[PDB]
């Protein structure tokens, strides 16, 4: 086995399923969770692995690149097809449930809205520390061929919801945007309550597109906080549907889709806590 | 830029 085959084999076969009782009442130790996390290969793509002339100008970080097999390719309207974003599988490996991407840069804002248009995205989840360019308007802006207007904006302690319309030619679409702050990169939130409220907000969001599309989830680099959010959502789904969760397997599936998803042992430990809270909050 |  080549290093890469070893990596892919691990990511396809690792697992640590836990009954919800084990998760809530007898979880693995912090040391056990750290050792388990550190075993998971990054599956990072090297700049050499990527043969897309001109891509570097559209990456926030030279070391964080989209895996080619799952990268989102931009169509021709809006010369290249590149955006630093990957399709991410959801519950039970369901295809294209999410797109994980970096926060747009001024020169990739039109690319970002083209992705939203092309993929029929109706929901954007943005993870940040309010302490990256605003790619949405205060009232109305034009970005390439797209006009974006704010229809509604509501504030709660946990997040801000903006209701946006995107217009391309005579066609207008709705996009819900949720901005969740107080999550510093390479770290976790101080408590898990707000995060679960965010998951509920996402779960409660109606479909508004002509065909179901991916939920776009982003943060500065689009791997750490982005990976934690998606893993939390899939974990909640497992707990609700099956009364068990395989958090190791979730992280491994995420890393097959985009390298480096969930950055730190502390974030992996926080995922366990958040899912134990979700389990405790389940009806009945 | 570097993130890790
Ligand atoms: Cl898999
Ligand atoms: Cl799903
Ligand atoms: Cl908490």
């Amino acid at each position: 086995n080549t290093p890469r085959e070893v990596t892919l084999h691990f990511l396809r076969t690792a697992g640590h399923p836990l009954t919800r009782w084990a998760l809530q009442r007898q979880p693995p130790s912090p040391k056990q969770l750290e050792e388990e996390f550190l075993k998971i290969p990054s599956n990072f793509v090297s700049p050499e692995d990527l043969d897309i002339p001109g891509h570097a100008s559209k990456d926030r970080y030279k070391d964080i690149l989209p895996n080619p097999q799952s990268r989102v390719c931009l169509g021709r309207a809006q010369d290249g097809d590149y955006i630093n974003a990957n399709y991410i599988r959801g519950y039970d490996g369901k295809e294209k449930v999410y797109i994980a991407t970096q926060g747009p840069m001024p020169n990739t804002v039109s690319d970002f809205w083209e992705m939203v248009w092309q993929e029929e995205v109706s929901l954007i989840v943005m993870l940040t520390q309010l302490r990256c360019v605003h790619y949405w308007p205060t009232e109305e802006e034009t970005y390439g061929p797209f006009q974006i207007r704010i229809q509604d904006m509501k504030e709660c302690p946990e997040y801000t919801v903006r209701q946006l319309t995107i217009q391309y030619q005579e066609e207008r679409r709705s996009v819900k945007h949720i901005l969740f702050s107080a999550w510093p990169d390479h770290q976790t939130p101080e408590s898990a309550g707000p995060l679960l409220r965010l998951v509920a907000e996402v779960e409660e969001s109606p479909e508004t597109a002509a065909h179901p599309g991916p939920i776009v989830v982003h943060s500065s680099a689009g791997i750490g906080r982005t990976g934690c959010f998606i893993a939390t959502r899939i974990g909640c789904q497992q707990l609700k549907a099956r009364g068990e969760v395989d958090i190791l397997g979730i992280v491994c599936q995420l890393r097959l889709d985009r390298g480096g998803m969930i950055q730190t042992a502390e974030q992996y430990q926080f995922l366990h806590h958040t899912l134990a809270l979700y389990a405790g909050q389940l009806p009945e | 830029d570097e993130y890790v």
